């Protein structure tokens, strides 16, 4: 017909245990309603450009019509131009590049806005910058411009290039100030380790303020800032005390109750949510594609990965047609995408933390630039 | 543009050296590299050696104990010198110069020039006229004949009235016979012409200044 | 003997292939004939670079020389270092270390703050570019950083030529807020003419400001339009023209007809094609120390595909390799010599200063002192 | 070494047609190949570089293909001043040994080539030497064979049959061949016949001449 | 004059057209359409005085 039972889907995972397989299989799980996707899921060394290439080869040799999986700083222009030149999507929870085709759609939203109205709200005009040197390369030169249009002064430093002596040495340099105003925008398990080490610099708490740009603020150890005159203020994402998040906890806390899964759950991350939402946005969009009377079918048999020159894939055009229109209320929220792939229409709740006391900011948007609460 | 002349003794004996210098004009010495290549009478030219700008050069493997090239970035020519010539060697030489446009393209191409290796003396050309029989009207155009045989070395100069009455002239190449250069002309005459024009062959030796005019 | 290699050509490296031509004509010798296979393809992208790798791969070649982007470096390098396949290139170096590739451009985040420490700069304008990596804009940051240093930085490389009008006047308007007046250019020799246009459209360039080019090749861009405002500038030259040989190639390289070599009449020459010649002379002594060590590094030419897994590399890779990091000799940027790693080593960076009569030199810079 | 050997030995054609010559090879060449064009003076120039390009100056007519070990030069549109000669040069692997090359020439009707004998002059004759030279003139195309006979026996040593190239203008060749020998055998032989076979005819024109 | 404009010295000077003019406006809106083969210099918004 127009579209088979029998759709191949390729995965691409670091490792098997990261607690975001199993999130997959389970969301993999509940699509009862046809297409049935059929995973592929294959395990790759992400800083590896060789074996990633070798991989996407295979996959598309294979004839998998979307392919979903992680990259990082070294795969990340080697698959968007894959896919920009072989009409293939691609779905990637991921950290959003600034030079993206039409054909990926990076589901984490965008931090900069986000962070520059937060600074703007309140009133910052010196503070020291905090990043790495593996995701933090496009935020930076929006901040810097920032700074550079409202006259601030930063002062970027680098997490892999300090040292434990230039830790101390640059914690020593801020603490020569009055106001202590750091920023840091990392990764859980890197904001993990550098808190592993700041707790015996704010044993004081004379003037520190932290804004941490992640979206995984209710998964940190806030245990090192307690019992410190600190302040943190993270942005968040996911609200698990909304409905339909809600449900769909109950939902895998009754699969996992019926038979055991693979990975623990405990404790979830947004990486999990936001591969969900994902799998729900290729469920929506095959369904889509089928109800409308689509064929979709292997233009070439065994269509070749390096084959001189390149075919284009006009259904892959209309598979990425499909997939930029879906729109649905997910578990991080609300999922629209624009024309140039990234998401759009969602909600970040600041979330500001002193004293043990949990107190919402407000809500951040595309439209507005920030409404407090 | 570049271009180049290359210069040679054109006859030569056996047993004997064949030294040819090639000037370089139009284009550097010491920048780019040079190759001989001889091309023998009907066949295929083969490399015979190729003085590269380095300093060193790639003699062939056919001829590599009778063949060595040697560079003057002063005098800017290349002179190849060919020793222990053998009876074979009646061919000619070119040298030509190598480029780079993606593939080895030898662009600089010279003209180059001849050399006839052989061991025989200069020796007189000697003319001898071949008529078509009888003295009557054949067709308008009276094919002629000058059997210049015995001329050493090959080739000779051998015109028909002196370049006069030369239209139509069928001659033929010389060949060599037992040292010997047996030229064969055949002048397209005309009938009424017979024996009104002066149709001699002048049989100019090359190698031995022989002319010998006969009619 | 032949020796089959690689040769890498983006959009728009008519001189960069006009100058590897006349280095293959230049070195010349009997004991190797190299047979090169230049195929020209954009380095922008990443599916085209990796086509024409497997493309050059399958071949069965030696040695790989090609250009790449801040993009196509990660995939080229992991390639490389995977198949151990030697891989010679005069662009910008890459992060940390990476075998089996040998750069010729010299780092110049060095040269840059020696020159900013001697001038005793406190706040100044950072305009980079977003294609010669982020490594340069991260040091000059821990420099202020560890300096407490007023910087600023402003990313001039997503500037469309639609509003280039409008941008540059409006950010230009916006520096003038902070009342600085020193600037360093840090961009390619496309960017940096267009940012000296609007400086003199703007009229910026009347005593009072000092400008700095980062890059390799200062006399490269248009400097008749600079030197005659009156506010002096500085900038960094890799290759000096007083040398004999620089001077004498520079002779032999005017008389060549631009019919045939393609941007040949010019007295000055672009940094990139030095470095390629000094690239190509550098490869053709590696061939000639490996035809002279007794080595039978002659292999089949049954390589078959590059995708294969697992993919076993050849000794002779390693061998190639050692080979190359091996080497030393002179060429047109001065003393060539490599570390372990691969990158450029014992090399001397000359500091030009822009006056009125021209370009003069006022010193030399280095990684010893 | 790569011995590059041409297929066609000598192919002609006539104005407006599209001839390929082809050159095979002794092992792979990677297409570093070369067709370049020889005029019959000794003027060369190439034509074609890496065995897909034209070389600068060039005609825009000549062109070529193919890779591997088989490659074939093709032309658009044959003319007067590319009727010449085109040999092919491997410089993949040192020695660079050039291949034979074909030549291209124009096409004529089939004519028989007009035999003409004579005996030998006075002087020439009272030396003790006597040549019976029958100039097969106007002969198309060059396929011609000769077979001499003297008083009845088939003459076989002593004659040099050297071929001229094509004319210009006639679009034929000329022959040249004598029956250089002693005055002892042209003293016994009664009529010399100078038998030509050509391609136009398939009786022999022989050419009788009494002493 | 976009080289004087963006340079910060003000300069002045005589003008002898008023392309604001009704009549000024036609002529210039039915000059401009000519073509520049035919008519050399007609593709301008300016004209000379
Ligand atoms: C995935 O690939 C990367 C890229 O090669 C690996 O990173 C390297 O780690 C090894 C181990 O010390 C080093 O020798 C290499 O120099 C590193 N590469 C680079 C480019 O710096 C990484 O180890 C791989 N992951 C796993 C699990 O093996
Ligand atoms: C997202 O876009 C939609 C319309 O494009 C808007 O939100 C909708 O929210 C309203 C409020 O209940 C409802 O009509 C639907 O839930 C949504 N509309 C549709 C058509 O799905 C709004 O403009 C954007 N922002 C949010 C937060 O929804
Ligand atoms: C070159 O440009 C710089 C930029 O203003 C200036 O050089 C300064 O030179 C003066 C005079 O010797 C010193 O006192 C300053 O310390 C220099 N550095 C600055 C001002 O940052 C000067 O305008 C120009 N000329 C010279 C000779 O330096
Ligand atoms: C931290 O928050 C508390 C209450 O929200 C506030 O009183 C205090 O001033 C804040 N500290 C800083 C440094 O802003
Ligand atoms: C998000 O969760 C918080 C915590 O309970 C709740 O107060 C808030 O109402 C939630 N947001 C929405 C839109 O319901
Ligand atoms: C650097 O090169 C120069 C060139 O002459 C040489 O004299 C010097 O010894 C070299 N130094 C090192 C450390 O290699």
């Amino acid at each position: 017909a127009n579209f088979p039972n029998n759709i191949q889907i390729g995965g691409l995972f670091p490792n098997q245990q990261s607690q975001e397989h199993a999130a997959f299989r389970f969301a993999l799980s509940q699509l009862t309603e046809p297409p049935k996707l059929l995973p592929q899921i294959d395990i790759v060394n992400i800083s590896d450009s060789f074996e990633m290439t070798y991989r996407f080869c295979s996959q598309f040799s294979k004839g998998v019509y979307a392919i979903f999986g992680f990259y990082e700083r070294r795969t990340v222009n080697m698959l968007t131009s894959f896919c920009g030149a072989l009409h293939v999507c691609f779905i990637t929870p991921s950290f959003p590049v600034d030079t993206s085709n039409q054909f990926v759609l990076q589901l984490r939203p965008e931090l900069q806005e986000a962070l520059i109205s937060i600074i703007d709200h309140y009133k910052w005009q010196t503070f020291v910058y905090i990043y790495d040197a593996d995701r933090g390369l496009s935020v930076l030169q929006r901040v810097l411009d920032t700074a550079a249009e409202k006259n601030w002064q930063v002062t970027a430093v680098n997490i892999l290039t300090t040292t434990e002596e230039g830790y101390r040495m640059l914690f020593q340099d801020l603490e020569k100030k009055k106001e202590r105003l750091v920023v840091v925008d990392c990764e859980s398990e890197r904001l993990n380790a550098i808190l592993g080490q700041i707790v015996k610099l704010e044993k004081n708490g004379i003037g520190y303020h932290y804004i941490l740009a992640n979206l995984g603020f209710m998964d940190i150890d806030l245990n090192k800032f307690k019992e410190s005159g600190a302040n943190v203020t993270g942005f968040q994402l996911v609200n698990y005390t909304d409905t339909i998040p809600a449900r769909i906890m109950q939902q895998w806390r009754t699969s996992d109750a019926r038979d055991h899964t693979r990975v623990d759950w405990k404790r979830p991350k947004y990486t999990s949510a936001l591969t969900y939402d994902g799998v729900k946005v290729m469920a929506e969009a095959f369904q889509s594609l089928r109800r409308q009377r689509i064929d979709i079918s292997r233009r070439g048999n065994a269509g070749d990965c390096l084959a001189n020159p390149a075919v284009p894939w006009g259904q892959g055009i209309d598979i990425q047609r499909a997939l930029q229109q879906v729109r649905f209320e997910g578990l991080t929220g609300n999922v629209q995408f624009n024309e140039k792939g990234r998401r759009t229409n969602y909600t970040l709740h600041v979330i500001e933390m002193k004293h043990d006391g949990i107190r919402k900011i407000g809500y951040w948007n595309e439209d507005d630039k920030f409404v407090p609460a | 543009q570049a271009q180049l002349k290359e210069s040679g003794p054109g006859l030569v004996a056996p047993s004997q050296s064949l030294s040819i210098t090639c000037t370089v004009s139009g284009f550097s010495l010491t920048n780019y590299g040079v190759h001989w290549v001889r091309q023998p009478p009907g066949k295929g030219l083969e490399w015979l050696g190729v003085i590269w700008a380095g300093g060193s050069t790639n003699y062939n493997s056919a001829l590599m104990s009778r063949v060595s090239i040697s560079k003057d970035n002063s005098k800017s020519q290349v002179f190849l010198k060919m020793n222990s010539l053998q009876t074979d060697d009646t061919v000619m030489y070119y040298c030509a110069r190598e480029d780079y446009d993606y593939d080895w393209h030898f662009d600089v191409w010279g003209a180059g020039t001849t050399v006839t290796v052989s061991s025989a003396k200069t020796t007189p050309p000697s003319v001898y006229p071949l008529a078509p029989g009888s003295a009557a009207q054949t067709n308008s155009m009276v094919t002629l004949g000058c059997l210049v045989k015995g001329y050493f070395p090959e080739p000779v100069t051998v015109t028909w009235n002196s370049g006069s009455l030369s239209s139509g002239v069928h001659t033929f190449p010389a060949v060599l016979q037992s040292d010997l250069y047996t030229l064969s002309s055949s002048v397209t005459v005309p009938s009424s012409t017979w024996p009104s024009e002066t149709v001699t062959c002048n049989v100019a030796h090359p190698a031995s200044s022989t002319k010998v005019d006969k009619k | 003997n032949s020796i089959q290699i690689g040769g890498l050509f983006p959009r728009g490296a008519d001189q960069e292939y006009s100058a590897f031509r006349v280095g293959m004509v230049q070195f010349s010798t009997s004991e190797f004939r190299l047979t090169p296979h230049i195929d020209n393809l954009e380095v922008a992208n990443s599916f085209a670079v990796t086509n024409a790798f497997c493309s050059q791969f399958s071949r069965g070649v030696y040695a790989i020389f090609g250009f790449y982007d801040k993009k196509s470096v990660n995939t080229i390098t992991s390639f490389c270092g995977t198949l151990h396949v030697s891989f010679i290139t005069p662009s910008f170096p890459t992060d940390g270390t990476h075998p089996f590739v040998i750069q010729m451009r010299p780092d110049l985040k060095g040269a840059l703050l020696s020159l900013i420490e001697y001038y005793q700069w406190d706040k100044f304008a950072y305009l980079y570019d977003s294609d010669r990596g982020l490594s340069t804009l991260q040091a000059v940051l821990d420099s202020a950083a560890e300096k407490k240093w007023q910087v600023t930085a402003i990313n001039v490389g997503n500037i469309n030529n639609d509003k280039k009008d409008e941008t540059y006047r409006s950010l230009f308007q916006d520096l003038e807020l902070k009342k600085e007046r020193r600037v360093i250019l840090d961009c390619e020799r496309d960017k940096v003419n267009d940012i000296v246009d609007q400086v003199i459209t703007i009229g910026k360039h009347v005593k009072g400001y000092h400008y700095i080019i980062a890059n390799l090749g200062f006399t490269d861009g248009d400097l008749l339009k600079i030197q005659f405002g009156g506010a002096n500038v500085s900038g960094f030259q890799i290759v000096d023209y007083d040398d004999s040989l620089v001077s004498k190639f520079i002779e032999r390289w005017s008389t060549l007809e631009e019919k045939e070599y393609p941007g040949a009449h010019t007295a000055t020459i672009k940094y990139t094609s030095a470095l390629t010649y000094d690239a190509v002379q550098v490869m053709t002594e590696a061939f000639r120390n490996l035809r002279k060590q007794r080595i039978e590094i002659s292999r089949r030419g049954n390589a078959g595909d590059c995708l294969a897994n697992p993919a076993v590399p050849w000794g002779q890779g390693v061998e190639i390799e050692r080979a190359l990091k091996q080497v030393q000799v002179e060429g047109l940027s001065g003393n060539i010599k490599f570390d372990q790693n691969g990158k450029r080593i014992n090399y001397t960076i000359n500091i030009m200063e822009l006056k009125t009569n021209g370009p003069r030199k006022i010193g030399y810079w280095s990684e010893v002192d | 070494e790569i011995q590059m050997t041409q297929t066609t030995s000598s192919l002609s054609a006539s104005l407006g047609d599209r001839v390929t010559i082809s050159c095979r090879a002794s092992q792979d060449i990677s297409n570093y190949l070369s067709w370049y064009q020889q005029k019959p003076d000794g003027t060369v120039k190439l034509l074609i570089y890496y065995t897909s390009r034209l070389h600068s100056g060039v005609p825009s007519r000549f062109s070529g293909s193919g890779s591997g070990i088989d490659y074939s030069l093709t032309i658009n549109n044959l003319e007067q001043e590319d009727f010449a000669t085109y040999f092919c040069q491997q410089g993949n692997t040192l020695p660079l040994t050039f291949g034979a090359g074909t030549k291209l020439e124009l096409k004529r009707a089939d004519a028989a080539p007009t035999v003409s004998i004579f005996p030998p002059s006075s002087e020439q004759l009272t030396s003790g030497g006597a040549s019976v030279v029958c100039f097969l003139n106007n002969f198309y195309p060059k396929d011609i064979n000769v077979k001499w006979k003297i008083d009845g026996s088939e003459r076989q040593n002593g004659v040099l049959n050297s071929w001229t190239d094509q004319d210009s203008k006639d679009s034929t060749y000329s022959m040249s061949s004598t029956l250089t020998l002693t005055k002892d055998e042209y003293e016994r032989h009664n009529s010399y016949t100078c038998e030509a076979t050509h391609k136009t005819s398939t009786s022999p024109i022989v050419k009788s001449f009494n002493r």
